[PDB]
């Protein structure tokens, strides 16, 4: 089980929640079975300074080998004070500082949630915290750690943990630098892994016969017509939700109202207004 | 004889939390809590189609986004002039209360329980403070962690429960103005209820007992974490379609009078937060928002909000008591058994021990037993294939507001609509009552002053500071936004 960080800049905490919600593998096998997850603020035992000092004697022991998850945009304006994320030292930690300090040391930085891939809503119009994506942030500072983009507001459970799984079953057949480049075969040109992101929504749509005959529905308690008037965003949108669907199966954007194109990176404000097509 | 302790982050909570605090003499002398992320929703907000809102707030937080759906939805509702049909009040609050459920079981057991369970001897449960004053037996402890382990399952369900008809969790697609957008099936209530039956059992056999069990290895936890003793409860989860009679009704209680909410008397201070010195003292109708992350003097992105000059809390316990409902019938078991205190009403646990670090974790177990009813009322009351959507046209100017109950407390937005687009978007949130800083008159809010009192007996490993945090299940992001 390689060492996990998992460090949360301007976030809702929605990746970690998703990523709660995994049935297979259940989220304890993951924890318990697949990674090591040494930091994450939301779950783990230990606090403050210490929790801090435990995950920089971990990324001292594994500099190099441990993966880095990241959590939200980083605000690279006012210096960094838009994002604390801790203190050590009696010295304030910025999103900004620990990027810096973790991301040259880490394996790879898996970018999970539209914010960390592309900037999402913090980047969104009408900001002025300088919410930067995590690719972004990293080549701007010279730091050619590999990202891997696994983008949705949330993700679905499996997209975050089929990319680990991914990773680790490519590391263990080909070694670490030889695993990690078979992973960047099966990226598109936006960082996602092609499993998850490689297919449209519409072009799978079970309601593309309606939007063909240009029967639309007019209420969103309508489910016989095509949401496109309703504002759908499926014929712009690269995920697998058609499919796989969320929570257990039991329902998706599209039948229970519009897909609002959540995976792509000019979310919001190129898939908005949500609600007119 | 003063020593500074400082926790940055507060972990097992949700959000960017930086507490300090002065000890003196073995206890809390005083206290400062920093919020330490910003994004700024309400200026983001501005410009955007107003239906944009009920996707765009949901974003300010993963784990309760159902309550900002529903806020916002409901200030919509009123600024659009939209009769919602009743059937879709009812789909609403199916939506809303499913993730009361999942956000209490979260809370007590993969936040809150390692404050009192060790856990398996690896990551995230391990490292930890080394005298961590974890008093149950070996028995109960694991107890603890298989409980913590079921509880991973439970919650789940519980969102399984909330994407039924809510589209997806987090972050809903199944509310908007007008309703809901997703009639109920009879083969989907069948699958609704399947799953409540599941989590029924879950917090009756387990939750509710083992919070009563944990509490009475730490009854020291009921004498300390008063703070104010004041709460406020603005109403929730409507019962009929006059506005007038909710699951929660609402009140304010301070300095042990009960006393009606008028939302008039609230405003927002920020002399100690990091927003322009000129835009102090406003209620949320003239709210603004312009960060000053320089300000001198400052420490906290979250806003002082005060209630008539009050600071106050909120969550469930404010519900509870504010409400003061019958308690479960394990809870009256166990305060007798395990207490030796005799209770009816949530009341009888008196101020002193309600107003309590562990009456906190108390009233939110209690609470979810309460909300067991409420469900299985609205799966009796709900009408399979009816609809529950009306679709209104966007105003070209309007205002509205609309209140709710988050699972940590009080929420309410408020919205101006100006040439069909949104003006002013103004959030005043649940963890932002709890963890807010001082108002402009120094005095501090409702956690800082909780924390007044708390032993720390040991400098080395003080953890009665977080541990009373937590109680209040944080949110920063929700206080921030
Ligand atoms: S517009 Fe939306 S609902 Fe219609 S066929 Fe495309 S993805 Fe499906
Ligand atoms: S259906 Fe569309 S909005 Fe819903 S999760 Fe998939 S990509 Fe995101
Ligand atoms: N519950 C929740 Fe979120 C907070 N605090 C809101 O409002
Ligand atoms: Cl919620
Ligand atoms: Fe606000
Ligand atoms: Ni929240
Ligand atoms: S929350």
């Amino acid at each position: 089980r390689p060492p996990v960080f998992w460090l949360q800049g301007q976030g809702c905490t929605g990746c970690s929640v998703t990523l709660l919600n995994s049935v297979h593998p259940s989220i304890a096998d993951v924890l318990l079975k697949v990674i090591s997850l040494e930091f994450h603020p939301t779950v783990m035992a230990w606090e403050g300074e210490h929790a801090i000092e435990h995950m920089r004697k971990v990324a001292e022991k594994f500099k190099g080998k441990f993966f880095l998850v990241i959590e939200g945009s980083v605000p690279v304006e006012a210096d960094g004070k838009y994002c604390i994320i801790g203190e050590a030292n009696h010295h304030e930690i910025s999103m900004v500082d620990a990027l810096k300090e973790f991301g040259p040391n880490a394996a790879a930085v898996l970018a999970v949630g539209t914010c960390a891939a592309y900037g999402g809503i913090p980047a969104a119009e009408g900001s002025e915290t300088g919410a930067t994506a995590v690719s972004k942030f990293l080549g701007d500072n010279g730091i050619k750690t590999p990202v891997v983009n696994i983008p949705g507001c949330p993700p679905h459970p499996d997209w975050i943990v089929g990319t680990v799984v991914l990773a680790l079953d490519a590391i263990k057949k080909n070694g670490l630098e030889g695993g990690l480049a078979e992973v960047v075969k099966v990226l598109d040109s936006d960082g996602r892994p092609t499993p998850f992101f490689g297919r449209n929504i519409h072009e799978n749509c079970p309601y593309l016969d309606k939007y063909d005959e240009g029967v639309m529905s007019a209420t969103f308690t309508d489910k016989v017509g095509c949401r496109y008037d309703l504002g759908c965003k499926g014929p712009m949108t690269m995920a697998d939700c058609f499919e796989r669907k969320w929570n257990g199966g039991v329902n998706w954007c599209v039948q229970n109202a519009v897909c609002i194109g959540c995976v792509e990176p000019d979310f919001p404000d190129g898939k908005s207004p949500f609600y007119q097509a | 004889g003063r020593t500074t302790i400082a926790i940055d982050p507060v972990t097992r909570i949700e959000g960017h939390l930086k507490a300090e605090v002065v000890v003196e003499n073995g206890k809390v002398v005083d206290a400062r809590l920093s919020g330490g992320m910003y994004r700024g929703f309400e200026t983001i907000l501005r410009g955007r189609d107003p239906r944009d809102a009920s996707q765009i707030v949901q974003r300010i937080c993963g784990v309760c986004p159902t309550a900002h759906s529903t806020a916002s939805v409901l200030a919509l509702d009123e600024a659009f002039g939209a009769k919602v049909p009743n059937n879709g009040r009812i789909t609403r609050n199916l939506i809303f209360g499913a993730n009361y459920l999942q956000s209490h079981i979260l809370h007590f057991y993969h936040l809150s329980a390692q404050d009192f369970v060790q856990g398996p001897d690896t990551a995230p449960f391990v490292p930890r403070f080394p005298k961590s004053d974890l008093r149950l037996s070996k028995e109960l402890n694991k107890a603890g962690v298989d409980q913590y382990i079921e509880a991973l399952e439970v919650r789940r369900i519980c969102h399984e429960m909330v994407a039924l008809f809510g589209g997806r969790m987090p972050h809903v697609q199944g509310q908007v103005v007008g309703g809901a957008t997703e009639i109920p099936t009879k083969e989907k209530l069948v699958e609704y209820a399947a799953r409540f039956k599941k989590v029924r059992d879950f917090v009756e056999q387990k939750y509710v007992p083992v919070v009563y069990t944990i509490g009475s290895k730490y009854k020291d936890m009921f004498k300390v974490g008063q703070g104010f003793k004041a709460a406020l409860c603005v109403g929730a989860f409507p019962l009929d379609n006059s506005g007038k009679k909710h699951l929660f009704m609402p009140g304010v209680y301070a300095k042990g009078k009960d006393m009606p909410f008028d939302p008039s008397k609230i405003k927002e201070y920020v002399k100690y937060s990091w927003f322009a010195e000129e835009t102090t003292g406003l209620n949320y109708k003239e709210g603004k928002t312009i960060p000053a992350p320089d300000k001198a003097g400052a420490y906290s992105f979250v806003k002082a909000p005060r209630y008539d000059g009050l600071s106050l809390e909120v969550g469930p316990l404010a519900r509870m008591w504010v409400n003061n409902p019958e308690l479960s019938p394990v809870g009256k078991k166990l305060l007798k058994d395990l207490f030796g205190i005799s209770a009816k009403k949530f009341r009888d646990l008196g101020e002193e021990a309600a107003f309590s670090l562990m009456g906190r974790h108390v009233a939110r177990a209690e609470e979810t037993y309460y909300m067991l009813g409420a469900i299985e009322g609205w799966l009796k009351e709900i009408k399979a294939g009816e609809d529950t959507v009306v679709m209104p046209a966007v105003p070209a100017s309007a205002e509205g507001t609309g209140f709710t109950e988050a699972p940590r407390g009080s929420l309410l937005h408020y919205v101006k609509v100006k040439d069909s687009k949104i003006d002013n978007y103004q959030i005043v949130s649940a963890s932002l009552w709890n963890c807010n800083p001082r108002d402009d008159m120094g005095q501090r809010g409702a956690v800082e002053e909780a924390l007044i009192g708390i032993p720390v007996d040991d400098i080395q490993n003080p953890v009665n500071v977080a541990r009373l945090i937590r109680a209040f299940d944080p949110x920063l992001a929700c206080a921030v936004h």
